[PDB]
RNA sequence: CGCGGCUCUGAUUAGUGUUAAGUCGAAAUACGGUUCGUGUAGUGGAAGUUGCACGGGACUUAUCAAUGUUGAACAAUACGA
RNA sequence: AAGGUCAUGGCUUAACAAGCCAAUAAUUCUCUUAGUCGAAGCUGAAAAGGCUGAUCGACCACAUUGGGAAUGAAAAAAUCCCAAGGCAAAUAGGUACAGCAGUGAGGAAUCUUGGUCAAUGGGCCCACGCCUGAACUGGUAACUUGGAGGAAUGAGACGUCGAUUUAUCGAGUAAAAUUCUGUAUACAUAUUGAUAAUGACAAUAUGUACAUUUGUCUUGACUAAUUACGUGCCAGCAGUCGCGGCAAUACGUAAGAGACUAGUGUUAAUCAUCAUAAAUAGGUUUAAAGGGUACUCAGACGGAAAAAUUCGCCCAAAUAUAGGGGACAAUUUUUCUAGAGUUUUAUGUAAGAAGGUCGUACUCUAGAGUGGAGAGAUAAAAUUCUGUGAUACCUAGGGGACGGGUAAAGGCGAAGGCAAUCUUUUAUGUAAAAACUGACGUCGAAGGACGAAGGCAAAGGGAACAAAAAGGAUUAGAUACCCCAGUAGUCUUUGCAGACAAUUAUGAAUGCCAUAGGUUAGAUUUUUAAUUUAGUCUAUAAAUGAAAGUGUAAGCAUUUCACCUCAAGAGUAAGGCGGCAACGCAGGAACUGAAAUCACUAGACCGUUUCUGACACCAGCAAU
RNA sequence: AUAGAUGAGUUUGGUGAUGGCUCUGAUUGAACACU
C-alpha cells in the first residue's frame, strides 16, 4: 500500500481512537467497555 | 489452496452484488404497486443539471422507494395508486425504480408519437 | 515415489533450457523406467548408469559400469544424453500430470480419446509433437504405446 | 533479456522459404539470391551446447556432488614441476631475453634430446635443462635430483664458454687495430648522470618549498 | 407463573453515505518548507501535533590532492607518414 | 455359562472384568432457511457443470392447530377419541374446499359454478347392474410451441405524391388491372375412436365454396440504420460510456432508413459471458491477499533394493460373480545408506541467563578553595542562573544510569532482537576426516511457549533524558516547530498486556539451472596462490516478469500451512471470548458508486543539484 | 456424440497491467405497455 493509501486507513483509526476516548465515560455507565 | 485447504470448504460463494432495484428483486416481482406519498423534484449530480421528476412511493410490500416519472407532464399526486417497475435514474440518487405510464392513476403521455409503447400511449387513431 | 519422477521432470527442463550435453539423474528403477521410455520415443540420446562423474564422452556407449552393490549404490547416478536439432532441444518441456498430492489414473478410453486430440479427465488432448507416458503394468509406456496394448494406468508427465 | 534476437544460424531456411513461392499467387517464383545455393549443402554448426570438457587431470575420485563440470580444466604438464625448480635456482636466467614469437610452429620437428642441451632452431635456455633432464628422469631412469644435476652441469660448461669468447673476443680485436664503441658500463653511467641532474632540479626546487613555507608559518609580518 | 430467546417501538443519543458554488486552517505530494509512515501513550476547533522505539515505501542522490612517469645513449648499408 | 434364533447379534438373563466410541466436535444445543430427487424443466463447448425443484414419475410429510389410541394380513384413512380459537349450534355436540367448479381477500399475476361414465382405470355384485369432479371430453387466456395467414404477370397511368443538383433523385412492380390457387375455415358425405352391446364429444379422409389486419422497437459509440425543424445544462434521453449551456445525426416532431412480426418492446429472474471462490484450473515483492516466531498433537506429504498381503490400480464393466496383469498405491516384513541425526573439547561468534566489576562524562556535597561579574540560551531574543560568590580552574567524597575506539558489504539467534569487562551457566549452527544409527524426514489448524517500544500493577531507583502540566518567544493567529525549566516514563525485581513498516512490503521446506567480482568462518595444497564446504552482497546470461526488476529467485518444479476474491462503509456495528484497564482476538449487513488500484513513458514543477544566456543582478551614473 | 471451446464498451495526459461493471447468446408455469 503506498503512503497515499495508507494516509486514508491512518485518518480512519484515529478518529475511531478518538471516538472511543470521548463516549469512553457513557459506555462505562451502560456497562460497554 | 491446496486439496487440503479446499477439502475444508475454502471455497465460498463470492460477496453478493446489490440489485438496481432490490424492492423487486428480493421477492421475484417484475412490479409492484404503490401509493405516492410525495410527488415533487430530486437534482442530478455533478455533470448533469435540470429538475427530475421523482415520486415517493410506499410499496404494496411496506417499504418507501422513490421512483423516476419518464416523459413530459404526469397526472399523479399525493395519494395516487401507481405501478413501480426496475430500473434507475442513473444521475439521481436514491431513484432506483420508475413508474409504468400506462399504470392505475398515472396516465401516458397523450402528445406522444414516438415509442407510444414506452409512455403508454394509445394511438391517435386520426386515420380512423 | 512419484516426487522422483517429478524431479527427473523439472531437472531434464532445466538441463535443456541450459543447453546442457549431459545431465544427471539419481539412479532409480522408477527414474530408468521413464528414462528408457524418453530415450525409445526419441527424447533422448543414450541412458548409462555411473558415478558422480561423466563417463568418457567419446566412448559413452562401450562404456563398463561397474557392478551396483551396496559399497557404491549411494554414488550411482544415471546419466543423459540430450538432443538439440535446428537450435532447438528436443526434449523443451516435461509438464507432470501426477504429482505427489494427487496419482492421476486414466482408463483405456481415455487414452483412445487423449490420443486423438480430444480432452478426457484431468488430461487434455495431444497436438503435434506432444508426447504422454503412462506407468502400466506393462511398464511405462507412450500413450499410443498403450492404447495399441489396451491398458490404462497411471499418467507420468506430457512431454512436448 | 536485453539481448537481441540473432538468427544468424537459419538464414538459409528463412531466406528458401520465402523464395519457394511467390507473392503474387498464380506465378512462378523469381530467381532466388545468388548464396543460397553456395551453401545449401554447407548447414551451420551446433553452438550453445556445453559438452563434458577436456579432463587434463583426473578428476576428484571423493567427491559426491562435483559442481563446475562443464568448465574447463587446467593444462598441466609433468615440466611444470621442473620449470620452476630451475628457475628459482638460476633468478638471473630469467633476465637473459627469450623470443616467444613463432616463427612456423615447426621447432619440435628437429628437437632429439638424446643428444645433448644444444639443439636446432632453439636457444640454449633454462628450457633446453627442463627437457634434457625429462628425457634422462624418463629413458635412463635417472631420478628427479640426479637428471637434474647432469643436464645443469652440462648447462653451466656451455654457458661458461660464452661468456669467455665475449672478453677474449675483444681483446684480440684490440690487438689488431680494432676498436669498438660505449659498452653498457659507460653508456649506463651517463643515463644516471642525466636523471640525477633532474632530482637535484627538483629537490633544489622543493626544498625551497618547505624552507620558505615553514619560515612563513609563524605570523611575524607585523614588522616590528 | 417464572427464566431465556426473538420481533416491533422508544424520550434521548452516536456513527457513516450522498450532495461543485458556505466557512476555518494548510496536513500530504518537491528537502512540501518540522522527513514521512508503523506501533503505543498523551494532547489540540479541525486537518494536526508531542514523547519513545521502529520501517524506507528518503538520502547507492554515491564520481580524484595517489594530479598521473628522461621505463636504457647515439650512429650506421639498420631505420623511413 | 445358559436360553432364544433357520442362523447371527446383551437379542435376553446370571456371574465376573472395566471396558467400548471419541479426542481434528464423537455428543449436545440455539438461530436462519428449505419439501427431497431424476438428462424432469432451463442453461454452458465443457467440468462428480450451474440453477430450478411447475406440468411428468419416485419418495417424504400434511388434511384448522395441538394431544392420542384401536381395528386390521398390513395404518398405508379426507376415519375414530380428546382440548383449544373461528363459524354454526343450546340443550346441542356439526363444520374446516391444501377433492372438482366457484366466491371474497391478498397480489404485478394464473381460467368453467359444462357434458358423459361412450373410452381407460377403480369400488360393490353369483349374474345383470349400480357408482366414479379418477378419467375422458366442451369452455376461458397469444402464456408457450407448431401451422396457416397468396402466388404469377404487371413499360412508356405518357397520372399522382415527397424531396430537390426544377430537372434530377425516389416512392415504384409498388398500386390499379389481369391470370390462377382454394390455405386456416364453413358446409356435406363417409369412416373411426367399440365393441357381446353401449358414442358424451371429436378426430381423420373426400367433395364443394371463400383471398381476410398490420403491429412494434431502434437509429452518437458499443449496435444494423439520416436529414430538417423546434428546444437551449431548460424540457427531456440514458443497459454502459454519455447527450442538452442558441448553427444537437444523442432531447421532442416530421420524413427517411435498419430490424422483428401476431407479435414487439420493457421490467424481474436463471444459466453463459466470468480461470469472477480456479477439483479440472487462479493468485498474494511493489496492485485485494504470507500468520511476529518455529519447536510441536491431529492431519497432509516424504528415499534405495526385495518380499508378504490387499487386489487398491488396469483389462472394465452394469455399484460385476470369478479371474488375469505387476509398474505404481495402502498395511506389513527383511536388507541398504544418498535424506535426517549421534560421537570425535573444532575454529569463529553483540543469541540467552546469573553473580560481580571497570571507565569517560555527568551530577550532588564539602573545602567561609583560587578568582571577583558575569554566565548560559538563540538565527536573534526572552523567561532563566549569579554578589547567599555563578561561569571558568582545582582538591576531596557520594550517586545513578550509559558503553568511545575496535567496526566491516562483519557476526549471532526461531523471530523479537543481541556491541565495555571478569567468572559462572545454556540449545542450535559451520569445516575436515573417520566411526555410528538406519528414513528415525518436511510442513503443521489448534493448544502451549516466546514476542520491540509504549502502557497497567506493586516495591525500589532517580544522575541524565523527557509525553503531561506550565512559562518565554516566533507568528495574521501558534495547540506546535525553537528556548528556560519539568512529572510520568525509560533503569531494577515480580506479574499483566500481545497490538508493530514485528519488513526481504517476499511463510517454511525440498529437487534443480550458466557466469563474473567482492566479502565472512574453515578445510586442503607445490600454504606464493590456487582448490573447496557453508554463509552474505554486487553485476549479468538463459529465462522470467505488467513493468520496476529478479536471476542461490519475483526462474523451472514439488510439498504444506496461512491468506485474497471490485470500491467504499470497515477491520466499523452487534453478541461473544481474553484483560485490572488500555485494548486484543474474532467479525457482518444496510445505505452509495463505475470505477478504485499498480508499474512505466514524456513533460512541467521543486523554499532541488550543477551549468548556460540576458542591464537579470552587482557596481557606477542619471531618473521616477 | 469427433467439433465443442471466440468476444465488445468503460479507470489513464498517454502506455502496459490489475480488477469490477455493463452489453453480445439462450430461456421463463412470467408480469406490464402498445397491439
Ligand atoms: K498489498
Ligand atoms: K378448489
Ligand atoms: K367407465
Ligand atoms: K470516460
Ligand atoms: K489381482
Ligand atoms: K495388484
Ligand atoms: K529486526
Ligand atoms: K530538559
Ligand atoms: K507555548
Ligand atoms: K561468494
Ligand atoms: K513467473
Ligand atoms: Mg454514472
Ligand atoms: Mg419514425
Ligand atoms: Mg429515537
Ligand atoms: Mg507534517
Ligand atoms: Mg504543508
Ligand atoms: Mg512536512
Ligand atoms: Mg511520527
Ligand atoms: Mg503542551
Ligand atoms: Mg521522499
Ligand atoms: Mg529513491
Ligand atoms: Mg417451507
Ligand atoms: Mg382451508
Ligand atoms: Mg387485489
Ligand atoms: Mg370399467
Ligand atoms: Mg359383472
Ligand atoms: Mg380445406
Ligand atoms: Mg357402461
Ligand atoms: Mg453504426
Ligand atoms: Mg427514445
Ligand atoms: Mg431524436
Ligand atoms: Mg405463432
Ligand atoms: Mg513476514
Ligand atoms: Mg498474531
Ligand atoms: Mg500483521
Ligand atoms: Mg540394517
Ligand atoms: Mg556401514
Ligand atoms: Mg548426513
Ligand atoms: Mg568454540
Ligand atoms: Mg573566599
Ligand atoms: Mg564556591
Ligand atoms: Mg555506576
Ligand atoms: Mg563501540
Ligand atoms: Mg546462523
Ligand atoms: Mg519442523
Ligand atoms: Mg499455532
Ligand atoms: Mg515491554
Ligand atoms: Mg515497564
Ligand atoms: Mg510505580
Ligand atoms: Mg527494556
Ligand atoms: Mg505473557
Ligand atoms: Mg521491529
Ligand atoms: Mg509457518
Ligand atoms: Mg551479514
Ligand atoms: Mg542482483
Ligand atoms: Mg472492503
Ligand atoms: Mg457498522
Ligand atoms: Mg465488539
Ligand atoms: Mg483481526
Ligand atoms: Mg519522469
Ligand atoms: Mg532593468
Ligand atoms: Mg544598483
Ligand atoms: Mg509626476
Ligand atoms: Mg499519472
Amino acid at each position: 500500500i503506498s503512503v497515499r493509501r495508507q494516509k486514508k486507513l491512518k485518518i480512519k483509526k484515529k478518529k475511531y481512537k478518538k471516538l472511543m476516548r470521548r463516549t469512553r465515560n457513557e459506555r462505562r455507565k451502560q456497562d460497554r467497555l | 489452496a491446496t486439496l487440503n485447504q479446499v477439502m475444508r470448504g475454502c471455497r465460498k460463494p463470492q460477496r453478493a452484488r446489490h440489485a438496481v432495484s432490490p424492492a423487486l428483486s428480493s421477492i421475484k416481482s417484475p412490479a409492484l404497486k404503490g401509493v405516492c406519498v410525495k410527488v415533487g423534484i430530486t437534482r442530478p449530480k455533478k455533470p448533469n443539471s435540470g429538475e427530475r421528476k421523482t415520486a415517493r412511493v410506499r410499496l404494496s410490500t411496506g417499504k418507501v422507494i422513490t421512483a423516476y416519472i419518464p416523459g413530459e407532464g404526469h397526472n399523479i399526486s399525493q395519494h395516487s395508486v401507481v405501478l413501480v417497475r426496475g430500473g434507475r435514474a442513473q444521475d439521481c440518487p436514491g431513484v432506483r425504480y420508475h413508474l409504468v405510464r400506462g399504470a392505475l392513476d398515472l396516465a401516458g403521455v397523450a402528445t406522444r408519437m414516438s415509442s407510444r409503447s414506452k409512455y403508454g400511449t394509445k394511438k391517435p387513431k386520426k386515420a380512423s | 515415489g512419484i516426487q522422483q519422477i517429478t524431479n527427473m521432470c523439472s531437472h531434464l527442463q532445466n538441463a535443456s533450457r541450459a543447453r546442457l550435453g549431459l545431465t544427471s539423474l539419481p539412479n532409480t528403477k522408477y527414474n530408468l523406467a521413464l528414462a528408457l521410455a524418453l530415450h525409445r520415443a526419441g527424447f533422448i540420446s543414450s541412458i548409462t548408469r555411473g558415478g558422480p562423474h561423466p563417463p568418457t564422452p567419446e566412448a559413452l556407449m562401450t562404456y563398463e559400469p561397474e557392478p551396483v552393490t551396496s559399497a557404491n549404490v549411494a554414488t550411482r547416478r544415471l546419466w543423459v544424453g540430450l538432443k538439440y536439432w535446428n537450435e532447438e532441444p528436443v526434449l523443451k518441456e516435461l509438464k507432470p500430470i501426477s504429482k505427489p498430492s494427487r496419482l492421476v489414473t486414466a482408463s483405456l478410453e481415455q487414452l483412445n480419446r487423449v490420443a486423438r486430440g480430444f480432452p478426457a479427465g484431468y488430461m487434455k488432448g495431444l497436438q503435434l509433437g506432444e508426447c504422454l507416458f503412462v506407468n502400466t503394468d506393462r511398464g511405462v509406456l507412450e500413450v499410443r504405446e498403450a492404447v495399441e496394448r489396451k491398458v490404462g494406468g497411471l499418467v507420468l508427465c506430457k512431454v512436448k | 533479456g536485453k539481448g537481441r534476437i540473432f538468427q544468424a544460424a537459419k538464414v538459409y531456411q528463412r531466406a528458401s522459404e520465402a523464395a519457394a513461392t511467390n507473392i503474387v499467387s498464380g506465378l512462378p517464383p523469381r530467381n532466388p539470391p545468388l548464396w543460397l545455393k553456395a551453401i545449401e549443402s554447407i548447414p551451420p554448426a551446433e553452438i550453445n551446447t556445453r559438452p563434458y570438457p577436456i579432463q587434463h587431470s583426473p578428476p576428484n575420485p571423493r567427491a559426491r556432488k562435483p559442481r563446475n563440470l562443464f568448465r574447463p580444466t587446467k593444462i598441466v604438464y609433468p615440466e611444470d614441476e621442473l620449470r620452476r625448480d630451475f628457475y628459482r635456482d638460476h633468478p638471473w636466467e630469467l633476465a637473459r631475453p627469450r623470443m616467444i614469437i613463432e616463427l612456423d610452429g615447426k621447432d619440435a620437428r628437429f628437437l632429439d634430446w638424446s643428444k645433448g642441451l644444444r639443439q636446432r632452431g632453439i636457444p640454449l635456455s633454462g628450457e633446453s635443462v627442463v627437457q634434457r633432464q625429462l628425457w634422462l628422469m624418463e629413458n635412463q631412469g635417472m631420478t628427479k635430483q640426479e637428471a637434474y644435476d647432469k643436464a645443469r652441469h652440462e648447462f653451466y660448461k656451455l654457458r661458461q664458454l660464452e661468456q669467455m669468447e665475449r672478453r677474449i673476443a675483444v681483446e684480440e680485436a684490440r690487438m689488431v687495430g680494432g676498436y669498438f664503441g660505449k659498452d653498457l658500463l659507460t653508456v649506463g653511467m651517463e643515463l644516471e648522470n642525466k636523471t640525477y641532474e633532474s632530482w637535484k632540479k627538483w629537490a633544489t626546487t622543493e626544498i625551497a618549498r618547505q624552507e620558505s613555507a615553514r619560515a612563513s608559518m609563524y605570523t611575524n609580518v607585523v614588522d616590528n
